[PDB]
């Protein structure tokens, strides 16, 4: 999975 | 003027979404990964670090159109520790039979192992608000920033598909695809991204909770990330669920049969089917699935990733002030 700005 | 462009899910766990890119003259086309949680347009291209290379690449001295920002560089990370970062060119942009001349393309001089790892995806295109660009010394405009003076209305829409191709469109809305009305509600751009409340939330055919949830719209997440209290009502309803520490997150057996999931928009109410809620299994064979609603506490924000959005119609309007708008369909 994945998890787009930090 | 009006663009329209096929979206496809890398895998079969619709793990992320890619879509064609025009980049140059003559046109080069790389598969981006349209990302409404960030605000860089991105790409492989002739000067990334060879062994870091696996993906189609930009090579700017081949396209007539290309100019260099001088001075200009950029460096980005997301939520899952991935990142990238290199220098800036201008060109011409085309999605979906719409052009954009004069665009920020960001070229990689580096990517992160996870990046070199997928085949799939040649770069990403940021759609959140133009605050959270990475480039210094001056931030640059996404590519429907810049699409906004030519569009025949300064809206796009994303229509995800559940294991099954799907449309990104700019500039106007298909009433055919969509059932019932658009509820629309209000947007804070104060963190940078499409953040709004949802009213409440209900699981399977049980009572709908009013209680306020702050979240972000984001296509570059695969997963559904609600409060801690919110995810255990949830897998309550799930006979064989489990928290998981060693594999991190809610674990339940392949062969239940799921209750659905609704979020409250205003007066409106979006049902996610329990199927979408099985991700699918921790290694091929298993008898044993990963959750596709999982806990934010580790995050420090409310997410509705692609589990959520591809079960809507969704609008993003893009007028001075935003608004978003959710349809079932």
């Amino acid at each position: 999975p994945t998890e787009x700005r930090e | 003027s009006t663009g329209s462009a096929t979206t496809t899910p890398i895998d079969s766990l619709d793990d992320a979404y890619i879509t064609p890119v025009q980049i140059g003259t003559p046109a080069q086309t790389l598969n981006l990964d349209f990302d409404t949680g960030s605000s860089d347009l991105w790409v492989f291209s002739s000067e990334t670090t060879a062994s870091e290379v696996x993906q189609t690449i930009y090579t700017p001295s081949k396209s007539t159109t290309a100019k260099l920002l001088s001075g200009a560089t950029w460096s980005i990370s997301y939520g899952d520790g991935s990142s990238s970062s290199g220098d800036v060119y201008t060109d011409t942009v085309s999605v979906g039979g719409l052009t954009v001349t004069g665009q920020a393309v960001e070229s990689a001089k580096k990517v992160s192992s996870s990046f070199t790892e997928d085949s799939t995806i040649d770069g990403l295109l940021g759609l959140a608000f133009s605050t959270l660009n990475t480039v210094s010394p001056t931030q640059q405009k996404t590519f429907f920033d810049n699409a906004k003076a030519s569009l025949d209305s300064p809206v796009f829409t994303a229509d995800l598909g559940y294991h099954a191709p799907g449309t990104y469109n700019f500039g106007f809305i298909d009433t055919t695809a969509y059932t019932g009305s658009i509820t629309y509600t209000a947007v804070s751009t104060k963190q940078g991204f499409w953040e709004w409340t949802s009213t409440g939330y209900a699981v399977g055919s049980g009572t709908f909770k009013s209680t306020s949830i702050d979240g972000i719209a984001d296509t570059g997440t695969t997963l559904l990330y609600l409060p801690a209290t919110v995810v255990s009502a949830y897998w309550a309803q799930v006979s064989g669920a489990k928290s998981s520490s060693s594999v991190g997150g809610y674990v339940f057996p392949c062969s239940a049969t799921l209750p659905s999931f609704t979020f409250g928009v205003g007066s409106a109410r979006i049902v996610i089917p329990g199927d979408y809620i099985d991700f699918g299994p921790i290694s091929t064979g298993s008898s044993s699935c990963f959750g596709g609603i999982q806990s934010s506490a580790g995050i420090g924000i409310n997410i509705f990733g692609d589990v959520a959005l591809k079960a809507a119609f969704v609008v993003f309007n893009g007028a001075t002030t935003p608004t978003l708008g959710f349809a079932s369909k």
